[PDB]
């Protein structure tokens, strides 16, 4: 399945061969995926609603509340533009010090729903 | 004078975390911008001074040329045979109303 | 006593590579033409001399 | 012998700026695909890798879906390059020309009528409508409607024809409150602005364009036309300083746009839409409308008979975008007041552009004074002395006052055709009849498509073709020609002698 | 939001050489402005001011919630371009500055600008008095147009005063859009026939 | 390659259209089989180009009919159109 | 100096002669021109020769000064109250007699305009595209012509 869902590679790198180098399946998954997260809302050109917004006032004070907030966002956000997960699980850890929010995300690609793996993600800037 | 090619935009355009910051690919998508605005011919270039270059009397101005005065002047003198033309069709009214 | 004026339109008209169909305007009648080539580049550079 | 040539005349016949000319869309990629490489980002990439390739190929797509909307706009933007008829008029109707809507069916009668009153003098009010067939056709009359108030008076004997003439339609008016914001309309189809009438409250109003246009009436009172894009006309008039400015010729001078309206001048306007085109050759009529005390004993068709002539006149497609295109330059290139004998030949197209197909302007060196025009009825050879009278006048509106316009059909060449086509009687279920009734449609084709545009050397045989293309089920076609002009008098030749400008054959 | 509501037209390249196919599009040849005036003429509208660089559509969400209306804004609007027509963040606007001014020259004092306001253009001071000025093409030592302390403009805030107009803008009750929207609508309708 | 025909048929005036009708061409053929998704750096590019014809669409027209003059709402082509007619406007 | 026929006719003089016209540039700003007549002699014993397009090209290099007004024209009416700015040696005005040399019907000053009015200019643009400098038919004339005189 990793033939599946062939995206080129976010960065264009070069290839050996000389063409386009790509992102494989399930690696590109993680691409769009850590795509749609940075993004600001309302930041695409004609769709406001796409990309999790992020308060860096929010972003700063971190409660379990304001972690939960957080905590769905992302889940929202990531069910609607990626069908390509089927079980999908978000773990957000605010970091005190930095006010830093790292971001666990176990999910399961739609052929192999029982495999589990999980992405780390941080976020700072407050 | 330059007609500043809309690639200052592409940063807006796009959301910016798919433009990354230097990749290939946004410099890819950059040069698409190039190829459609710049310079003489490109569309937008193309369309945007349209309007501008219709006096005729503005450089890359095909009006006169167009028409009978150019056509027929008989004027020898290939070059300023175009200035001659273009001047007249930049007024060329008082002719007529006169005429 | 004065010039022979000129061609005005002067061109090589087409290019197959060592051939060329050079066209000059004819100008006057019974004028012959005093056609020249000369070197641009050595091949050493360009335009040496 | 033939031409030669110094690097002579200039880009092709007319301009293509070509940068904009759309290309094939390979050849697009083609030229885009190199666009991307060399790129200095990267000189790695193989693009015939078909990875990029058809990333590649899809920008093109966008590029090509975008091009055509850059380029087709720039042969809209160029009147002559308008592809869009619509388009054609904006320009043309910019350039102080318009293509008109189809040209109501116009004739004339005088009918002698008895008025039951025995007064001195009935009028014929503007706006009675009568009722024409069509040629050969009784099926439905085609009404038409008095152009405008007519009297007469009374002869002895009682009986007195009153004489007027007559376009095709009904008068339709209808009075509007103007107001500051809002657009005119008339959503009207079958209209034509050259019988539109108005009122403003009171007196008319006309548009200066092609109404009159010189009179002591100061321009204040003026209107405009345009195309609503839908199809449809919509009504404008110059809003402030109507006038050319300023104070001229009122002493307390101050401002006068016109048209407030706040409710003022409430605008209504009088109109006839018409069947026009369908109408021609439409010879019988009847009196369709009564009034008081006036009864019609006889309406005689066409006065100061031609002799040959047909009912009524006019009508119009409206609209053919060739005539049109070129044309509105050489009034975009004249004055408003027609000068050159071409600019005799595209003012009277204006005005019976549907009455003439094609009209020659010309001097006779002989007679000066005089404007000599050839036109083209086009509904036949003969405009009815009524009409060469009519635009006469009119077209003598705009004219140089020593010079007179002098029209007069010039002589014709005829084809006189026997022709011989073969068809397949089993290969055609179609009535045979009517095959005919086909071809002696498309003979005329060719003529329209051709003879009668340049007037140049006549193909025969080329004729023939298109005639050959009828039902192709016609086997073979055969023809032959005897040139035929007309003589008018028997005793004596004209001075000139005839010229057939064509060898023939002795005896 | 418009042109996919006429019909899309087939066109011909006619003209551009005697045979080239036809192809369908979506109408751009609707003229929109007209059927935007006769519709627009009904309310008002009402100026409005912009609270930064946004893009023309992404700002006109914020204002009536629907991104779809940018033309709404555009054609009260009416800016020869979108993409020019438009607010302009610095950065780009130096840099917009930059391209049009570089073959020329970079920094190019644009003009001097009185204290009263006042745009003096292809003027510059002998620098003996830098309070007189004799222009330039003069050599100076001749016609002072002016005297005084004036500022100069640099192309860069040369840029910003431009973009700085468009920050106003007339727009039409968010209220009345939708009321608006529908009548416009039946005069296509009027303009469909 | 050219593995589908290129369609003249384009049309659609609004973006989904244009995205959509854009999709299709990208629709169709193998080796990039994500393409639909958004955040999909793929699907990501195929967003601006319709995002600019777009406005392209869009800023054609105006200029269109402000080749026109009576429908040219900008003044300085008004002005222009002045021109033409032979009338410098007054300063 | 040079003048414009702008307002007046290229067809009316010849080619080779002293002009200029304004224009419009479309950023609202003027650029102004004018025509080359350009002018040569074949050998020297014929006049200067005519070629081109009523108007005369200045060589390369030439010299341009022109002198104009920038203006406020708005508040440029009414203004009665006035003074002398200058100061002129040898030259002392005592007096300046205000709407001199007058009828009893005056205001401070005249002029002043948009100048365009967008909409209104489009008539005028609409209108002098119908005008003619010349005079043709009848009633061109003693309109016309009675625009002098009409007085008599």
């Amino acid at each position: 399945i990793n033939k599946l869902y062939s995206d080129i590679d976010p960065e264009m790198k070069m290839d050996w061969n000389k063409d386009v180098s790509r992102s494989l399946g399930l690696r590109s998954i993680k691409n769009s995926l850590l795509g749609i997260i940075t993004t600001r809302k309302g930041s695409r050109p004609f769709d406001p609603e796409f990309g999790c917004d992020l308060s860096d006032q929010l972003f700063e004070n971190m409660t379990p509340l304001t972690a939960d907030t957080v905590e769905r966002n992302i889940e929202s956000a990531v069910r609607n533009y990626e069908p390509r997960i089927d079980k999908l699980a978000v773990n957000v850890i605010p970091v005190y010090d930095d006010y830093t929010l790292i971001v666990e995300i176990r999910f399961s690609v739609i052929d192999n729903p029982d495999d589990i793996e999980q992405i780390k993600l941080q976020l700072a800037s407050s | 004078l330059a007609d500043p090619d809309l690639r200052p935009l592409i940063g807006t355009m796009m959301p910016d975390s798919y433009l990354l910051q230097d990749s290939n690919f946004e410099a890819f998508c950059e040069a698409y911008i190039q190829y459609l605005s710049d310079g003489y011919g490109t569309q937008y270039n193309n369309l945007r001074n349209l309007i501008r270059n219709q006096y005729p009397r503005e450089e890359h101005a095909w009006e006169y040329l167009w028409s009978e005065i150019y056509k027929r002047n008989i004027y020898l003198n290939a070059d300023k045979r175009d200035a001659v033309a273009r001047f007249f069709e930049s007024r060329s009214y008082d002719f007529y109303s006169t005429k | 006593t004065v010039k022979a004026p000129s061609v005005t339109s002067l061109r090589i008209s087409k290019l197959s590579a060592n051939q060329v169909q050079v066209r000059w305007d004819d100008v006057g009648a019974n004028f012959y033409y005093f056609v020249e080539i000369a070197e641009t580049k050595t091949n050493s550079g360009e335009n040496l001399p | 012998a033939n031409t030669p040539v110094n690097y002579q005349l200039t880009r092709t016949a007319n301009a293509i700026p070509e940068i904009f000319v759309g290309g094939t869309f390979a050849e697009i990629k083609q030229n885009l695909i190199e666009w991307l490489n060399g790129q200095n980002e990267f000189l790695d990439y193989d693009f015939e890798g078909s990875r990029l390739n058809v990333l590649c190929d899809l920008l093109a797509y966008n590029t090509l879906y975008i091009q055509q909307f850059g380029n087709a706009a720039v042969y809209e933007s160029f009147m002559r390059t308008a592809n869009l008829r619509s388009s054609v008029v904006q320009a043309a109707q910019d350039n102080g020309y318009l293509p008109t809507s189809k040209s109501a069916a116009q004739t004339e009668i005088m009918l002698t009528c008895t008025d039951a009153l025995n007064r001195n003098y009935i009028t014929i009010p503007r706006g009675t409508r009568f009722l024409a067939y069509a040629k050969d056709t009784s099926v439905n009359p085609y009404n038409f409607v008095s152009r405008e108030d007519v009297i007469a008076i009374r002869d002895k004997n009682n009986q007195y024809f009153p004489r007027l003439k007559l376009a095709q339609g009904r008068i339709v008016r209808t009075e509007i409150i103007y107001d500051k914001l809002t657009p005119i309309i008339i959503y009207d189809k079958n209209i034509d602005r050259n019988q539109v009438k108005l009122y403003v409250d009171g007196a008319e109003w006309i548009n200066w364009t092609r109404k009159s246009m010189v009179h002591a009436g100061s321009t204040s009172t003026i209107y405009y036309m345009r195309e609503t894009i839908d199809g449809n006309t919509e009504f404008y008039f110059g809003e402030g300083e109507i006038s050319v400015n300023a104070s001229e010729g009122a002493l307390t001078a101050n401002y006068i746009g016109g048209l407030k309206p706040t409710q003022n001048s409430t605008i209504v306007i009088e109109y006839i839409s018409t069947n026009g085109a369908d109408a021609n050759g439409a010879v019988g009529f009847s009196y369709a409308d009564t009034l008081t005390n006036i009864t019609v004993i006889n309406i005689n068709e066409n006065p100061n008979d031609d002799p040959d002539f047909v009912g009524a006149d006019g009508g119009g497609d409206p609209e053919d975008i060739e005539r049109i295109r070129e044309l509105g330059t050489i009034k975009r290139e004249t004055q408003q007041r027609c000068v050159t004998a071409t600019d005799y030949d595209t003012f009277v197209s204006e005005r019976f552009g549907s009455i003439i197909q094609a009209v020659q302007t010309f001097t006779d060196s002989t007679k000066p004074g005089y404007a000599f025009i050839a036109a083209k009825p086009k509904s036949g050879l003969y405009l009815t002395t009524v009409q060469r009278e009519d635009i006469k006048n009119y077209l003598k509106d705009y004219n140089l006052a020593p010079i007179t316009p002098s029209i007069i059909s010039p002589n014709y060449l005829f084809i006189k055709t026997n022709l011989k086509v073969t068809y397949a009687l089993n290969k055609l279920q179609e009535s045979e009849q009517w095959l005919e009734g086909q071809i002696i449609d498309k003979i005329d084709r060719y003529y329209t498509e051709d003879v009668e545009i340049f007037n140049s050397s006549f193909a025969k045989s080329k004729m023939l073709t298109y005639v050959d293309d009828a039902d192709h089920s016609v086997i073979g076609s055969s023809a032959t020609i005897q040139m035929v002009r007309e003589v008018q008098n028997f005793y004596k030749t004209p001075e000139a002698g005839i010229k057939y400008n064509n060898q023939i054959k002795d005896r | 939001m418009l042109f996919t509501f006429f019909d899309p037209i087939e066109y011909a390249a006619k003209t551009v050489n005697k045979n080239a196919p036809t192809i369908p599009m979506t109408d751009i040849f609707r003229n929109y402005k007209d059927y935007f005036k006769r519709a627009l003429a009904g309310y008002r509208l009402r100026t409005y001011y912009i609270k930064g660089s946004p893009r023309p559509e992404e700002l006109a969400n914020a204002i009536y919630g629907n991104p779809q209306l940018y033309w709404v804004l555009l054609m009260c609007n009416d800016n020869y371009d979108p993409y020019y027509g438009w607010i302009t963040s610095q950065e780009a606007a130096y840099q917009a500055s930059i391209q049009k001014y570089k073959n020329v020259g970079g920094d190019q004092i644009v003009y001097h600008v009185n204290e009263n306001g006042e745009k003096f253009y292809n003027l510059i001071s002998y620098d003996d008095n830098p309070y007189v000025w004799y222009d330039k093409g003069d050599k100076a030592r001749k016609y002072p147009q002016y005297e005084g302390a004036l500022a100069a403009v640099d192309t860069y805030e040369a840029a910003v005063l431009e973009n700085e107009k468009l920050r106003q803008i007339k727009i039409i009750a968010k209220s009345d859009i939708n009321s608006f929207m529908n009548d416009l609508i039946r005069i296509m309708e009027k303009s469909y026939g």
